[PDB]
């Protein structure tokens, strides 16, 4: 059971990393 | 504006009331300095019998003292 | 009435939950292994 | 029988299996997983809160 | 007419070349004593008596391998004045009894006091943030901890880290073969910090430099600036766009930038610090107990975890011997773990 | 908006609701302690006071309630193993209803002083606007705290209207709740004389009382007052936080080293009790004395105590545990069952060996047996190639004497091997490994976690004096700084720092 | 009753208090002799 | 599991096989293999 | 290139509490200091002479950098060099 | 954006000696002469009664 | 001689009290408490998510 | 591009969220007992 | 373990019901 744990850790934190590249506020000039 | 009065309140409100009171210059300042020279001292002198870097007759400082 | 005039609002910007969710998944990953024991 | 139920053990093993060759691992502790899963929502929907509520306005 | 604080304050706060103020009472003294005693200790001091080594220049150790050491063993936490019970007087003795690391320690600790008052005394008269100061927080830590907390839980001074550069060499092996302390996930967030400060000081340095606007014609790049310019010297939109494309995520605010450069390093150290105040205790995270009931029950279940715990083992017995002569631990050679041949 | 890190900073100038959110967190503290106390007391095992005590459970409340009195449950036992003689309110479970019960009026007395804010009494009678006199409320605040630490070491401690504190012979062995009496010569601050720790009580609180009628009659002084930003509750929160930290490295050390106020009877051993042999010192003692009474070492070793034989088990070290071994003692070793008698190890000459134990700093430890003088005489090689003293070839045999296996003597080698690896931990229990599936790995007593816990809360706390610290000092440039400021930071512009008024 | 510990860790308190004093001594001494305004 | 020193003894490195985060790794080439280009090719099987 | 690291990991910390102890005053107290930086600002956002000041009373005048570029690139330069000195050193101790 | 800490307002000297309906406090200023007298008398009568309770109950 | 007999000898009862004065320790799925903290705080971050978003209009 | 047209704020009042709670609170009260069986 | 979760479930639901009642919306003629 603690397979299921670290991977999904693992996979979530991809999943956070993929969301902060391509669905982040964009930086608009003033 | 006046807020909630309520009998407690009024009981206590003396002791809120002189809130920027100050005696003027360096007040007891010299004698704050006295307690506080005396106080490091103390600290010192009960930091040395647990380090045992003061060793006195009567104290022995180990678990032998609770007899 | 009287309302407190101490008011405010807690704000947390998109790129404030991005390094939260981040600091709370990385967290979990380097102590899992350790609770996990 | 109990000849036949120590005979099956020490034959061709039992069933449901384990990862790998072994990974029952018993001493995990098995509370890290409420642990791990009160550590991960806890603070997630904490975040998720204020984010919506800032998003939002 | 002025009282004497106002005018010793005047005299302390003066502008002069090196600021002393009210906190370099405290400083210069202690800094002084601190740099003094390790000075001494490394050229003339020796760690015969205590360690049964050659610490000093004097007796032949050079820059690598001088220090000035802890007190033996026996001494315990004694804070080992020069007129305590022990080397009551004797200066000659008082060094030989290790009496010179106490000194540094203790001298050395009020320093660091000392210099953090300073940067909030001159932060205050400038009239800027104190954020310097809060920042010297984490050295202040790594300092208590390692240096003061760690022996005081431990048996004495003895396994405290030596003042010197193999000294605290062997108190690093010292952590991995007893403690295991690359394992703790404390000095993972340690680490963590100190390699992603690096990093973030070079990024950032380089960002800066490669962004830098064109405000002359030479092309030395440095003369083209004036600490009074209001513009700024180098395009943040274009370095926010370099790094949007080149790693998909960059900084577009210069004041979070920042105060990231200061976040990382200090929660680093801070985080490290937590975790060799539970290495004072013996409080460490040395093993995983289901690998190792699987290891045992298993003999071919075989992990780089596995291969790290029987590292440890022989640092531990093969290091004993020498590092702890209070323990007076007589290995014959047949006991020393040892592998096939080497 | 206001940043997430920033949002309690709203009652920073109420007084009424700054009350309403400390009574929450007062709600919370003593609702955990009740809440921790009736865990403890479903989990706590109280049928064997000496082989298994409160420290190898795990409980960390339950010592601090024994430690000031509380020995009975309405269970109808006794932490001693005596019988319950109707325990009253103040049982185990009566303190954790009352904790309990507390937290709920707390509760409630947070939510009224919530929303009934704005009293008049917060109100500066000058201005009309929200204060708190800070010099004159400590005044007050430190005044009942003067009188309650009398009355605590006047009635409580000492025993005129009180239980009295637990005190304990030096080894741990018989420890009651007894009335103490105040020791006033140098002996009272022996950190080990229980007698000090009412002298202090009393004499602290005498000066806590006159210290919060100064700071309750006379006035701060103007320069003190602006240095110290006493109109900011700021200024109180940096100190308060000083003062925390300071009692948590004091509280910590005393925890670790071992006093008057921390029994090893409630907390168990302390680590240097094992590394200077202050038990196995008396062990010898005692069998020693009973040998010159011409006594045999059979029956010499049977009457030693199996509690005092037991505190000199290096499992009960709180030096040999692990950050992540959680629970109790008793889930790392097992459940102590009983004492498996003194193992003196023969040569095959008739000459005594002794076993080299285990220091606290290894993990794991060479076994290697010692004779008087201290030569390594036999042990189990690494290497068993060309040993030149393996208990084979030496001869070694193990004789018990005392505790359960007394008499019984072993030859084999596999089996003295067995017992030299377990005389190198202190003496020699067996314990029951089955009942909660123990893995064989030591863990800390609540000595232990308790000095773990509160030296890391110490440390993090002396951030908390430099951030709040530097907050209420630095409060005018918290938003950013003056935007021209270049003149007064010109090198040499001024002979003083800051100072206009003293241009060069 | 004073053992010889004891009577080193007064001595200590007492040149303690000399260094300070020599400190401030000087310390009062220059800000005088070389004064502001 | 990879025989990483290539005495035969393989070393597990993989979650599935008992690691956690912590001690999991991609085991290296077998000693036996050395410098040797090793592509998965050039194996007779992928379990190889 | 422990030297690098460390001594990054203390530039780091330094250059940034020097420019947030330094940043120029254009929030209230309730709202976060970096809400001060508008994204494509073309004045700056902190005080350099007077992080400059602090520094060099804190250390001596000469001992810090009045020249950001010259600041930048020395944050940049100092871990590249130690971190290329450790990977020589790996590299040297590759051949023994 | 700037909270600056509060300035000496002014100087005055408050009139000792001047009872109120305030049950905690009634007297004005502490420091005032017929307070202390107050407290002077109090003191004073409880400790005739102690001197002579003293030696009385002791003979 | 062998102490195999001696924790067996041990009839008196010596382990840590279960919550029953008549012993209670059944064999639940410990699943049940993971199960019923997801059901718990997930639903609840939801609906928290969502009041917290209309109360601050 | 433009944006989208068919934009909806959702919305939960207090009363619906004390609903909601008692809602979660009172059916895990209910089947707690079955999942731990 | 169970009887603590189903105390914690008890009290929990007994909690809301608290709120429900004193920390509720108030109903506002028009
Ligand atoms: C501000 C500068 C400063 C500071 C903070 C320290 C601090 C320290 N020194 Mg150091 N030292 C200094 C300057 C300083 N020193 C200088 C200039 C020298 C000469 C080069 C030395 C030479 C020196 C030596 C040789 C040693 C120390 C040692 C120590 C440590 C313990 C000694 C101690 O404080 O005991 C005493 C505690 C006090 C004096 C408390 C003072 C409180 C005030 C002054 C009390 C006022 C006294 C007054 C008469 C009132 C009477 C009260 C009544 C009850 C008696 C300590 C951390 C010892 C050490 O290193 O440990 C290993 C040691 O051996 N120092
Ligand atoms: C009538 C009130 C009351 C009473 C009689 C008790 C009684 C008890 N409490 Mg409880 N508690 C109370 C209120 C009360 N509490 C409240 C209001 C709270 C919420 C904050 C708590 C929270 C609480 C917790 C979390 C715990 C207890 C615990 C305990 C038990 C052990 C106490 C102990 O030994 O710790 C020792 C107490 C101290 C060491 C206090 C030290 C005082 C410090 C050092 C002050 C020093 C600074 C001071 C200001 C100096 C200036 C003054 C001086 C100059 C004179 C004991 C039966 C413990 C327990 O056993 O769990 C059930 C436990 O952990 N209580
Ligand atoms: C000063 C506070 C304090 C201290 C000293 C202790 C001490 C102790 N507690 Mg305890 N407890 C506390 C507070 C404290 N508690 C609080 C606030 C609660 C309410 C949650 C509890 C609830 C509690 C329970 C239910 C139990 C104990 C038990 C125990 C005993 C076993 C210790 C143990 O194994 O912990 C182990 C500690 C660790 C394994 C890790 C420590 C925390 C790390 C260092 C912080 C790292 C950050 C965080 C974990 C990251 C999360 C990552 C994510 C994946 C989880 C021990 C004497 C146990 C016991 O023996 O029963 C009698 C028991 O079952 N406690
Ligand atoms: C805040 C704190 C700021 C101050 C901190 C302390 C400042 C100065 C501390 C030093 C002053 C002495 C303190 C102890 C006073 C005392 O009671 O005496 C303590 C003892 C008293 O004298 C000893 O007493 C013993 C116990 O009774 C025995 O009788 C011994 O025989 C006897 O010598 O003497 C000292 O230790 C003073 C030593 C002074 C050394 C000064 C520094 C020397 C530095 C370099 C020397 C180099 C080379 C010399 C050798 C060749
Ligand atoms: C305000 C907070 C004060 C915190 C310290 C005050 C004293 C707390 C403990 C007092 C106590 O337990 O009383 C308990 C005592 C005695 O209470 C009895 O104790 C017995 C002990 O064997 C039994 O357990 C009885 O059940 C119990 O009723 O009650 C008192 O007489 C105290 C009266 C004085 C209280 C007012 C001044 C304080
Ligand atoms: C032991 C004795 C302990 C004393 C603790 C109180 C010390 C004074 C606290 C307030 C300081 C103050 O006046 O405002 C704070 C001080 C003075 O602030 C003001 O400055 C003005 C000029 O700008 C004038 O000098 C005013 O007189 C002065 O009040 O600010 C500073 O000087 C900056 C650095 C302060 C460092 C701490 C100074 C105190 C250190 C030791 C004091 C020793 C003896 C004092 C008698
Ligand atoms: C708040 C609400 C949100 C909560 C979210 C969840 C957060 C979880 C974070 C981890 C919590 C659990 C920790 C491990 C628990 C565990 O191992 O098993 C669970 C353990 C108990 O473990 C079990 O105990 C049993 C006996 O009751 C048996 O002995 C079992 O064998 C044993 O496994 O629970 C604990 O002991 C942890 C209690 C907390 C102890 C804290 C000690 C340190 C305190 C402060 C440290 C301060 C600063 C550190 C640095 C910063
Ligand atoms: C235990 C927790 C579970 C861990 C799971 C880890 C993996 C996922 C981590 C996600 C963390 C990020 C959350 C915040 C994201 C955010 O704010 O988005 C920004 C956009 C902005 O809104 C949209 O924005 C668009 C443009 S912009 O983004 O505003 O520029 C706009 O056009 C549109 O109208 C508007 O709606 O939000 C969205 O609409 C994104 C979709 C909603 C979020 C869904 C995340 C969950 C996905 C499922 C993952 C599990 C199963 C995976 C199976 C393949
Ligand atoms: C019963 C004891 C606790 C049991 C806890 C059990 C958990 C489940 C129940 C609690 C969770 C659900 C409540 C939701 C609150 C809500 O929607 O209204 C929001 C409320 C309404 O008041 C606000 O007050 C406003 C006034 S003002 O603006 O704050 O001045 C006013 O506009 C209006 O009333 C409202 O908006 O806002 C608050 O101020 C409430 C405080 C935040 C909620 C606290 C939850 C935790 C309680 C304590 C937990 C520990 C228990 C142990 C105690 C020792
Ligand atoms: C083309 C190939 C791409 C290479 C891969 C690049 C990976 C991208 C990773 C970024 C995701 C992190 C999001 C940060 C959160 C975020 O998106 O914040 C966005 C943030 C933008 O901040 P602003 O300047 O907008 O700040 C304005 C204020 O509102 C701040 O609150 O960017 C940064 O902070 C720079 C730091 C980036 C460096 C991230 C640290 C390294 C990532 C660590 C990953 C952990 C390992 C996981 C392994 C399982
Ligand atoms: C209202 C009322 C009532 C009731 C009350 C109650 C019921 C109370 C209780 C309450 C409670 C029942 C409380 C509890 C609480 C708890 C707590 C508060 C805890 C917390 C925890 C913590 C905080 C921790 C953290 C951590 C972890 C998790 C890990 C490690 C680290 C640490 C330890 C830090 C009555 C009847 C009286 C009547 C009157 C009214
Ligand atoms: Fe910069």
């Amino acid at each position: 059971m603690e397979a299921l744990v670290y991977t999904f850790l693992l996979v979530g934190t991809l999943g956070i990393i993929f969301f902060a590249i391509f669905f982040r506020e964009p930086p608009r000039i003033v | 504006d006046t807020g909630i009065s309520t009998p407690l309140g009024t009981l206590l409100k003396p002791l809120n009331s002189e809130y920027g009171k100050v005696a003027p210059g360096w007040g007891t300042t010299v004698l704050m300095g006295i307690f506080m020279a005396l106080f490091a001292v103390f600290l010192v002198i009960i930091l040395e019998i647990y380090n045992s870097s003061v060793l006195l007759d009567d104290v022995t400082m180990s678990w032998e003292s609770l007899a | 009435a009287k309302p407190n005039p101490n008011k405010q609002s807690v704000e947390l910007n998109r790129t404030s939950l991005y390094w939260g969710l981040l600091l709370i998944f990385v967290l979990a990953v380097l102590f899992s292994s350790y609770i996990f024991n | 029988x109990x000849x036949x139920x120590x005979x099956x053990x020490x034959x061709x093993x039992x069933x449901x299996x384990x990862x790998x060759x072994x990974x029952x691992x018993m001493e995990v502790n098995i509370l890290g997983v409420i642990a791990t899963a009160l550590f991960i929502i806890i603070p997630t929907s904490f975040l998720l809160i204020l984010y919506v509520k800032t998003a939002s306005q | 007419k002025r009282g004497w604080f106002d005018v010793v304050d005047d005299w302390l706060r003066r502008d002069r070349f090196v600021f002393v103020g009210w906190s370099g009472l405290l400083l210069f003294p202690t800094a002084y004593l601190a740099l003094g005693g390790w000075f001494t200790g490394t050229t003339f001091v020796t760690s015969w008596y205590t360690h049964g080594l050659a610490s000093s220049y004097l007796e032949g150790c050079n820059f690598l391998t001088a220090a000035v050491s802890t007190p033996a063993n026996s001494m315990g936490h004694s804070l080992l004045f020069l007129w305590g019970p022990e080397a009551q007087g004797d200066f000659t003795r008082w060094c030989q009894l290790g009496g010179l690391w106490t000194f540094v320690a203790l001298h050395g600790s009020f320093s660091l006091i000392g210099f953090m008052l300073r940067q909030f005394e001159i932060a205050r008269s400038v009239k800027i943030r104190p954020y310097n100061a809060i920042a010297f927080s984490a050295p202040i830590s790594v300092f208590v901890s390692v240096f003061l907390i760690y022996p005081l839980g431990q048996s004495g001074w003895f396994f405290a880290p030596s003042f010197g550069v193999a000294a605290i060499f062997r108190f690093i092996l010292f952590f991995q073969g007893f403690h295991n302390w690359t394992l703790n996930p404390f000095h993972m967030m340690g680490v963590a910090g100190v390699l992603g400060a690096a990093l973030l000081c070079a990024i950032h340095g380089a960002t800066v430099e490669n962004t830098l606007f064109e405000d002359g014609d030479g092309a030395n790049t440095f003369r083209a600036f004036n600490p009074t310019q209001a513009e700024e010297t180098y395009s943040m939109v274009t370095a926010n766009r370099f790094w949007s494309q080149i790693f998909g995520v960059a900084f577009s605010n210069k004041r979070w930038l920042h105060f990231f450069m200061l976040f990382v390093p200090v929660t680093g150290l801070w985080m490290s610090a937590i975790g060799v105040v539970g290495l004072a205790l013996n409080l460490r995270a040395y093993d995983f107990v289901s690998q190792e009931i699987r290891a045992a029950e298993d003999p071919e279940f075989e992990t780089f975890y596995t291969k790290n715990i029987l590292l440890n083992e022989g640092i531990r017995a093969w290091m004993a011997a020498q590092d702890q002569p209070h323990e007076k631990l007589v290995f014959p050679e047949e006991v020393l773990p040892r592998g096939n041949a080497l | 908006g206001l940043p997430w890190y920033r949002v309690h900073t709203v009652v920073l100038n109420d007084p009424g609701r700054l009350i309403a959110v400390h009574l929450m967190h007062t709600s919370l503290v003593s609702g955990w302690a009740g809440s921790m106390a009736f865990y403890e007391l479903a989990v706590f095992d109280p049928s064997d006071p000496v082989l298994n005590p409160m420290w190898r459970q795990g409980m960390f409340v339950l010592p601090f309630m024994t430690r000031l009195g509380i020995t009975q449950s309405w269970g109808g036992w006794t932490i001693s193993g005596e019988t319950a003689s109707n325990p009253g309110i103040w049982s185990y479970e009566g303190v954790a209803a009352a904790h309990i019960i507390l937290s709920g009026l707390l509760f409630a007395a947070s939510i009224w002083h919530w929303v009934y804010w704005d009293l008049e009494l917060f109100r500066d009678p000058r201005t009309s606007n929200p204060a708190l006199d800070l010099p004159k409320i400590f005044g007050i605040h430190l005044f009942l705290s003067g009188l309650l630490c009398f009355g605590f070491g006047a009635f409580h401690v000492t025993g005129l209207f009180g239980p009295g504190i637990w005190v304990s012979d030096p080894y741990g062995i018989t420890g009651t709740v007894q009335a103490v009496a105040p020791s006033w010569d140098a002996t009272g601050f022996d950190p080990y004389n229980p007698g000090g720790i009412s002298a202090h009580h009393i004499a602290a609180g005498i000066l806590g009382v006159l210290a919060g009628l100064f700071h309750l009659c006379v006035r701060p002084p103007q320069r003190l007052y602006n240095g110290l930003r006493m109109g900011n509750i700021e200024t109180v929160l940096s100190s308060s936080i000083a003062a925390v930290f300071w009692a948590a490295f004091v509280v910590s050390g005393t925890m670790w080293y071992g006093s008057a106020a921390t029994p090893i009877e409630l907390f168990g051993p302390t680590r240097y009790q094992w590394d200077l042999g202050f038990f196995q010192q008396e062990i010898e003692r005692r069998v020693q004395t009973s040998l010159a009474e011409g006594k045999s070492a059979s029956q010499a070793w049977a009457e030693i105590p199996e509690k005092l034989a037991f505190y000199d088990y290096i499992g009960n070290n709180p030096a040999k545990g692990g950050l992540f071994r959680a629970g109790a003692m008793n889930s790392g070793d097992g459940i102590a069952v009983g004492w498996l008698g003194h193992a003196v190890f023969k040569d095959k000459q008739g000459n005594e060996l002794f076993v080299r134990r285990m220091p606290t700093f290894f993990e794991t430890f060479p076994v290697v047996l010692l004779d008087k003088d201290g030569v390594v005489r036999a042990d189990v090689p690494f290497r068993r190639s060309e040993s030149k003293y393996s208990i084979e070839q030496v001869g070694v045999s193990v004789t018990f004497y005392g505790g359960e296996l007394d008499g019984v003597t072993f030859s084999d080698p596999a089996t003295v091997k067995k017992y030299a690896r377990r005389a190198q931990l202190g003496e020699i229990f067996e314990f029951d490994r089955a009942t909660l599936q123990s893995d064989g790995v030591f863990r800390t007593s609540p000595r232990g976690w308790f000095t773990f816990a509160h030296l890391c809360f110490a440390l993090l706390f002396f951030f908390g004096h430099i951030w709040h610290g530097a907050r209420t000092i630095f409060r005018d440039v918290f938003a950013g700084i003056d935007a021209d400021l270049d003149e007064q930071v010109e090198f040499g512009a001024f002979l003083k720092l800051g100072d206009t008024s003293t241009r060069r | 009753a004073a053992t010889p510990s004891l009577n080193n860790l007064i001595g200590s308190v007492v040149a303690g208090g000399l260094v300070l004093a020599a400190i401030a001594g000087a310390i009062t001494a220059v800000s005088n002799f070389d004064s502001i305004r | 599991p990879v025989d990483i020193d290539g005495i035969r003894e393989p070393v597990s490195g993989s979650l599935l096989y008992g690691n956690n985060i912590i001690t999991g790794a991609i085991i290296p080439t077998s000693n036996a293999i050395g410098l040797h280009f090793y592509p998965i090719w050039e194996a007779a099987s992928l379990d190889e | 290139g422990v030297a690098g690291v460390f001594g990054g990991s203390l530039f780091s910390a330094m250059h940034g509490s020097l420019v947030t102890s330094s940043l120029i005053r254009e929030t209230t107290e309730n709202e976060s200091a970096n809400e001060g930086y508008k994204f494509g600002q073309e004045e700056e956002t902190y005080n350099i002479v007077a992080a400059h000041g602090y520094f060099g009373r804190l250390i001596f005048q000469y001992a810090s950098f009045n020249n950001s570029r010259s600041l930048h690139f020395f944050l940049a330069a100092w871990p590249v060099v130690g971190i290329w000195f450790t990977a020589l050193g790996i590299s040297t101790m590759a051949f023994n | 954006a700037v909270n600056k800490a509060g300035g000496v307002v002014g100087a005055f000297t408050p009139v000792a000696d001047q009872v109120s309906t305030d049950s905690l406090a009634p007297y004005s200023e502490v420091f005032g002469l017929q307070r202390f007298r107050e407290c002077e008398l109090i003191h004073g009568r409880w400790a005739m009664l102690a001197c002579l309770g003293a030696l009385v109950q002791e003979g």
